[PDB]
């Protein structure tokens, strides 16, 4: 389905499942990088 | 002795600026509390 952003939306990706606003990430992630984590095992970023 | 009493306690105050600065250990009483409270709750965080 069409990714939506700035709004609070219930998110499965890649057999993933959260909560969560989604907003344009300024990460420099690497390419082999997929998830970035907090402390926390939370993904704080995801990749399309 | 009036004038040479105040010329003392001016000098002290004027010590006073200076030992807070150079000694970093000085507030090292309050620092204490910040660390530990920290402490503490990055160890709940982690926990899950």
């Amino acid at each position: 389905t069409n990714l939506v952003k700035n709004k609070c939306v219930n998110f499965n990706f890649n057999g993933l499942t959260g909560t969560g606003v989604l907003t344009e990430s300024n990460k420099k992630f690497l390419p082999f990088q997929q998830f970035g984590r907090d402390i926390a095992d939370t993904t704080d970023a995801v990749r399309d | 002795n009036q004038k040479l009493i105040a010329n003392q306690f001016n000098s002290a105050i004027g010590k006073i600026q200076d030992s807070l600065s150079s000694t970093p250990s000085a507030l090292g009483k309050l620092q204490d509390v910040v660390n530990q409270n920290a402490q503490a709750l990055n160890t709940l965080v982690k926990q899950l």
